[PDB]
C-alpha cells in the first residue's frame, strides 16, 4: 500500500468541524438525565441482594447454585460510565461554543 | 388565424427535412398574439385563459428562447394596466426587463410608455421601497432631461430621503392632474410616512426604539404611531413586538438592503476580531489536559 | 373584496365593516338574508373582534387593559368575558389584570425555550459559514 | 489514402440552409457526407471515417473512426441550421480525435467543408499551420463557401506545410454555383490525386 | 429531470480508485481526468459503486478546447452493465483542484446519456483538509432573476459516505489503527472536538480575505454574499442577556448528575 491510498481510506468524514461544534437539542439532555438516575436506583435495590451473599464456599459456585448472574454490578458500572461521559462532552461543547463565537 | 395554420402544416414535413427543429416556438407566438387582439378589443374574458395555457405550456419546457417569453410578458404587461392592478404590473415590467430581446426594433416611444406605468406602479405600491435600483437600469436611467421624468423621478428621490416637506408640495399639484393618484390617495399618503419608518430603523441597530422617535421623525400623533408600527410587522418588512405600557417597538429583526462600501469595511472589521477568538481559544486548551488525545 | 378583507392581519373595526357590506351582502340569501336570517348574521360581531384580538396577542406583547377596550368598542365587562372565552378555547394565552393594570399576551417564558431556540441559531450560523465558502471560489473563476 | 483515418467535418452553418446548390444547400450537403465515406472506402477498405461538427460555438464528437455506416448516419442526423463555422475550432479538435485509434498504423487526414466566410484572426492561423506539421497531418479543403467573395486565408498555408510523401495536402476549390456539390466532387480528384514522392 | 439526489454516499472504493487512476494516466502538473462514475442513483441516496477512467487531454492555453473519446465512454459502460444492472452511468468524476466553470462544457455532453441530472464528483488529489477532499455538486437549472434569466449552476450538497460490510472488513484489515474518525469512546470524542475548532479557524479566515480583495483589487461587488454575512452578525449571541444566566444554570444541573456518577463508582472500586 501506499501512503497516497492510506489516507484516502482513513479520512471518512467531511462533517468532522461542524458535528463536533453540533450539541444535541436540550429537550433531550434534560429528559436522559432523569431516566438514568432513576434507573440506578432500581439496580441499586439489586446491588443490595447481591451482596447479602458473599459467603459461599467458592465464587464460581455462587454463581451457579444461587443463579448469581444477572449482574447487578455491571449494569450500575457500565450505565455510570456511559452517563459520565455523555456529560463531559455536554458541559464542554456548550462552554466552547459560549466563548468561541460570542 | 391564417398563419396558424399555415405554420401547423408545414411543420410536419419540414421538422423531417430539418431532421430537427423545434417549431413548436413560432406557434407560440401566434398564440400570444391572439390574446392581444383580444385585450385592444375589451375582451379581457377570452384572453385571459389564453394566458393561462400560454404560461403552462413555456414553462414545461426546460429551454426557451428570449423572443417567446418577451412576447408573453408583453401581453401581460397591457393586461395588467387596462385593468388597474399597480400591483401585477410591476411584478411584469420586470422581468419583461430582464429577458429583453437585444433587437432596437423596439421603440424610444415604447421605452419611454412603460418608464412612466412602472414609475406610477411604484408609487401606489405594496412592497417597493427598491426606488433607487429601479433608477440603475437604462429604461430611466436615459430617460432624465424630459419634462414628464423630471417631477416623477423628483417623487422616487423623496422617497429615499423620506423628506416629508418636498413631498408635500409634488403631491398637491400632482394629485389633480394624474387620476390614478386621486383614487390611490390612501396609498400613496400611506407610502411616504413608511419609507421614513424604514429609514429610522435601519440606522439605528439597537434593539428598542420609543414611540417618540417615530413622532417626530414623520410628525404623525402618538395614535397614529403605533397602527405604521403594525403596518410594517404585516408586510414582513420588520418582525418584533411593541409594547404599549412603556410605549415602545422592540425590533428583533432588521431587512437586508444594498450593502454600501462602507459596510464592506464594516464586516471585515468584525470577522477579525472573531477569528482571533476561535484562535486563542484552541491553543490554550490544547495546552490544557495535553496528555490525552487519542 | 369579503374574504381578502379577513385574511390579511389589518385590523378593522366593527361598526364600519358592518355598515360597508350591509346593502351588498344581506341582499343575498343563506346565512345572511331575511328576517329569520338575522339571526345568523348576527355571529359575524363575534368574528370580527376574536380576529382582532388574534392578530393583538402577535404583536403586541404588553397592552394595557383600557387601550384594549378602546380598540375592540366595547364596555369593560363584555372585553373581559370575551378574553376569557378565547382562553378556553385555547386560542390565545393571556393574563388579565382586573385593578386595571396590564394585559399580557407574551409567552410565558420558560427555561426550555431559551436554551433551544439558542441551540438552533449556533447551527444556523455554521451553515451560514459554509455556503459563503463555496461562493467565494465561484468568483474567482469569474474574475 | 492506403489505410487512412479521416476526421470530416460537416457544417451546417447559417449560410447552410441556402440553395445555391439546388433545390436546398443543406441536401446537397447530406449527400456529400454520405459520398465522402464511400469515396474511401472504394480506395481501400480498411479506410476509415470518424465524425465531428463545424456547427454550433463548439464542435460535438458524433462519431469516432469506424467502419459502420450507421454511425455518420445517426450523427448526420443530428444538425443545427442555425450553427456557426470557427474554422480554428474544428482544426484542432480534428488533431486531437486523431490521437486516439482503432489501428494506429492509419494515416492522419482531416477533410473540412466550408460553407461561410472565414474571418478568424490571423494569428491563429499562422500558429497552427506549424502544429500541423509536428505531428505531420494532411487536409484538404472542399471550398465552395469561401471563394463567393473572401480571398483564401487556408491554401498558401497547406502547400507550404506539403512535402514529398504519398500524403498531399491540398486547397481544392470547386465552382460554387448551381452543379451540385456532390457531383462535382465525385468529378473532381479527391482519391484520383497522386502522390508528392 | 430528477430532485433525487438528496444525499450522496459512496463506497470507500469509488475514493480509493479515482486517485489511483490520475497517476495511471499519467496525468499530472495541474492536469485533469474525467472518469466516469459507475453506480446506483434514481434515488435520494446516490451509491457510486465504482468508477472507471476515461481518456482525456488537457490543455491550457484555450479552456475551449479538450478531448474526451464520446464512443468510449457508451461501449465500455454496456459491458458493466451485464455483470451488474446496479451500475448505470450516473455522471462523471473530475480530478480538481477546484470548481470551475469549464466544468460546465464537459457537463452537458453527459447530461445527453443521462436521466437524471450528472452528479459532478469532485475528487481532489491535494488530498487537503482534515475532511474529506471531495464535494459533491449536482448541476440545477434554476429560474433566477439578478439580471440573468434563468441561472444554470452548480450547488454544494453534504458529503457522507457509507460503506458494504465486505469492503468495510477489508478497510480495517489493512489499517492498523482502530480509528479516530470513529466518534467513538470518550477519548476519542475530545479529540475530534479539538480539531472542530481548528477547521472553524481556517474557514473564517478565508472569508476575511475574500473581503479584502474586493475593497483592494476590485473584484466586482458581490451583493448576494454579503447579504448572508448580514445575517450571521444579526443573529448573533450576546452577553448581558438572561438568556446566559439559565445556561448557567443549565450547567448546575450536569455537575449535579457528574457529581453523583463520579461517587457512585467509588463505591464500586472500594467494593
Amino acid at each position: 500500500k501506499t501512503a497516497k491510498e492510506t489516507k484516502m481510506l482513513m479520512n471518512l468524514h467531511k462533517e468532522q468541524w461542524q458535528s463536533g461544534l453540533k450539541m444535541y437539542d436540550y429537550e433531550e439532555k434534560e429528559e436522559s438525565n432523569l431516566a438514568a438516575t432513576k434507573s440506578m436506583v432500581k439496580i441499586a435495590e439489586q446491588y443490595s441482594k447481591r451482596i447479602e451473599e458473599e459467603k459461599e464456599l467458592t465464587e464460581e459456585e455462587l454463581k451457579t447454585r444461587y443463579v448469581g448472574r444477572q449482574d447487578p454490578k455491571k449494569h450500575l458500572s457500565e450505565t455510570a460510565d456511559e452517563t459520565l461521559e455523555n456529560n463531559i462532552v455536554s458541559v464542554l461543547t456548550a462552554g466552547v461554543n459560549s466563548v468561541a463565537i460570542k | 388565424d391564417d398563419l396558424k395554420a399555415q405554420f401547423q402544416e408545414l411543420d410536419s414535413k419540414k421538422q423531417r427535412n430539418n431532421g430537427s427543429k423545434d417549431h413548436g416556438d413560432g406557434i407560440l407566438l401566434i398564440d400570444s398574439e391572439i390574446a392581444r387582439t383580444y385585450l385592444l378589443k375589451n375582451d379581457l374574458v377570452k384572453a385571459r385563459d389564453l394566458l393561462d395555457d400560454l404560461e403552462k405550456t413555456l414553462d414545461k419546457k426546460d429551454s426557451i428562447p428570449l423572443r417567446i417569453t418577451n412576447s408573453f410578458y408583453s401581453t401581460n404587461s397591457q393586461y395588467f394596466k387596462f385593468k388597474n392592478d399597480f400591483n401585477s404590473f410591476y411584478y411584469t415590467s420586470l422581468l419583461y426587463l430582464s429577458t429583453l430581446e437585444p433587437s432596437t426594433s423596439i421603440t424610444l416611444a415604447e421605452r419611454q410608455q412603460l418608464a412612466y406605468d412602472l414609475s406610477i406602479s411604484a408609487l401606489l405600491g405594496d412592497k417597493i421601497y427598491n426606488f433607487g435600483e429601479l433608477l440603475h437600469h437604462p429604461i430611466m436611467e436615459t430617460i432624465v432631461n424630459d419634462s414628464n421624468y423630471d417631477w416623477l423621478f423628483q417623487l422616487l428621490n423623496a422617497l429615499t430621503v423620506g423628506d416629508f416637506d418636498k413631498f408635500d408640495s409634488l403631491i398637491k399639484v400632482q394629485i389633480s392632474k394624474i387620476p390614478i393618484l386621486a383614487q390611490h390617495e390612501s396609498f400613496l399618503r400611506q407610502k411616504i410616512c413608511l419609507m421614513t419608518l424604514i429609514e429610522t430603523v435601519f440606522v439605528k441597530n439597537i434593539r428598542m426604539l420609543s414611540f417618540e422617535d417615530i413622532s417626530k421623525a414623520t410628525h404623525l400623533p402618538k395614535d397614529n404611531v403605533e397602527h405604521l408600527v403594525m403596518r410594517a410587522i404585516s408586510l414582513g418588512l420588520l418582525k418584533g413586538s411593541i409594547d404599549q405600557v412603556n410605549e415602545l417597538v422592540t425590533i428583533s429583526w432588521v431587512q437586508p438592503r444594498i450593502i454600501s462600501g462602507d459596510q464592506i469595511t464594516k464586516m471585515k472589521d468584525r470577522l477579525v476580531e472573531w477569528n482571533d477568538q476561535v484562535e486563542k481559544l484552541g491553543k490554550k486548551m490544547e495546552a490544557r489536559g495535553q496528555s490525552i488525545w487519542v | 373584496s369579503l374574504v381578502k378583507l379577513f385574511t390579511t392581519n389589518e385590523l378593522m373595526r366593527w361598526p364600519i365593516v358592518q355598515k360597508t357590506y350591509e346593502p351588498v351582502l344581506n341582499e343575498d340569501d343563506l346565512a345572511f338574508g331575511g328576517e329569520a336570517n338575522k339571526h345568523h348574521w348576527e355571529d359575524l360581531q363575534k368574528r370580527v373582534i376574536e380576529h382582532n384580538l388574534r392578530v393583538i396577542s402577535e404583536y403586541y406583547s404588553r397592552i394595557t387593559l383600557l387601550r384594549l377596550n378602546e380598540l375592540l368598542d366595547l364596555t369593560e365587562s363584555q372585553t373581559e368575558t370575551y378574553i376569557s372565552d378565547l382562553v378556553n378555547q385555547g386560542i390565545i394565552y393571556a393574563k388579565v389584570n382586573r385593578p386595571a393594570k396590564i394585559v399580557n399576551f407574551e409567552k410565558p417564558k420558560n427555561s426550555s425555550q431559551l436554551l433551544n431556540e439558542w441551540s438552533h441559531n449556533v447551527d444556523e450560523l455554521l451553515e451560514h459559514i459554509e455556503t459563503i465558502g463555496h461562493l467565494i471560489t465561484k468568483e474567482e473563476i469569474m474574475h | 489514402m492506403v489505410l487512412e483515418a479521416t476526421v470530416l467535418v460537416i457544417d451546417n452553418s447559417e449560410y447552410s440552409r441556402n440553395g445555391d446548390f439546388p433545390r436546398t444547400r443543406f441536401e446537397a450537403q447530406i449527400d456529400s457526407v454520405e459520398f465522402i465515406f464511400q469515396a474511401k472506402r472504394n480506395s481501400n477498405p480498411e479506410n476509415t471515417v470518424g465524425l465531428i461538427s463545424g456547427a454550433g460555438a463548439n464542435p460535438r464528437v458524433l462519431s469516432t473512426f469506424t467502419a459502420e455506416f450507421g454511425k455518420i448516419l445517426a450523427g448526420l442526423h443530428d444538425t443545427q441550421i442555425e450553427g456557426k463555422l470557427h474554422m480554428a475550432t474544428a482544426l484542432q479538435i480534428a488533431q486531437l480525435t486523431l490521437k486516439h485509434r482503432q489501428n494506429k498504423v492509419q494515416h492522419q487526414r482531416i477533410v473540412a467543408f466550408v460553407c461561410s466566410p472565414i474571418s478568424d484572426s490571423r494569428d491563429e492561423l499562422i500558429r497552427l499551420a506549424k502544429t500541423l506539421k509536428k505531428n505531420n497531418v494532411a487536409v484538404d479543403i472542399i471550398n465552395f463557401g469561401e471563394i463567393e467573395q473572401n480571398t483564401e486565408l487556408l491554401d498558401e498555408f497547406i502547400a507550404a506545410v506539403n512535402n514529398p510523401q504519398e500524403e498531399t495536402s491540398h486547397l481544392l476549390t470547386v465552382t460554387p454555383g448551381p452543379r451540385l456539390l456532390y457531383e462535382n466532387i465525385a468529378s473532381s480528384p479527391i482519391i484520383l490525386e497522386e502522390g508528392s514522392s | 429531470m430528477s430532485l433525487q439526489h438528496e444525499k450522496v454516499t459512496i463506497a470507500p472504493l469509488v475514493l480509493l480508485s479515482a486517485l489511483d487512476h490520475y497517476e495511471r494516466t499519467q496525468t499530472k502538473e495541474n492536469k485533469r481526468c474525467v472518469g466516469v462514475i459507475l453506480g446506483d442513483a434514481n434515488s435520494s441516496t446516490i451509491r457510486v459503486t465504482n468508477s472507471f477512467a476515461l481518456p482525456f487531454e488537457e490543455d491550457e492555453k484555450n479552456s475551449d478546447v479538450w478531448f474526451l473519446d464520446h464512443n468510449y465512454i457508451e461501449n465500455m459502460n454496456e459491458m458493466c452493465k451485464k455483470i451488474n444492472a446496479k451500475e448505470k452511468l450516473i455522471g462523471w468524476y473530475h480530478s480538481g483542484p477546484k470548481l470551475r466553470a469549464s466544468d460546465l462544457k464537459i457537463n452537458e455532453l453527459f447530461k445527453k446519456y443521462t436521466q437524471n441530472n450528472p452528479l459532478l464528483l469532485i475528487v481532489d488529489v491535494k488530498q487537503q483538509g482534515v475532511g474529506l477532499p471531495t464535494d459533491a455538486y449536482v448541476a440545477i437549472e434554476q429560474v433566477k432573476d439578478d439580471g440573468t434569466s434563468t441561472e444554470k449552476t452548480f450547488l454544494h450538497l453534504p458529503c457522507t459516505i457509507e460503506a458494504e460490510e465486505a469492503e468495510e472488513i477489508g478497510v480495517e484489515h489493512l489499517l492498523r489503527d482502530v480509528r479516530d474518525q470513529a466518534a467513538g469512546g470518550l477519548s476519542i470524542r475530545l479529540t475530534n472536538q479539538l480539531k472542530s475548532l481548528k477547521g472553524l479557524q481556517s474557514k473564517l479566515k478565508d472569508v476575511v480575505e475574500y473581503l479584502d480583495k474586493v475593497i483592494n483589487k476590485e473584484l466586482p461587488i458581490n451583493h448576494t454574499i454579503l447579504g448572508k454575512l448580514q445575517d450571521v452578525f444579526n443573529l448573533l449571541p450576546n452577553l448581558g442577556t438572561p438568556d446566559d444566566d439559565e445556561i448557567d444554570v443549565e450547567n448546575h444541573d450536569r455537575i449535579n448528575i457528574s457529581n453523583n456518577l463520579q461517587k457512585a463508582l467509588t463505591v464500586k472500586t472500594n467494593d
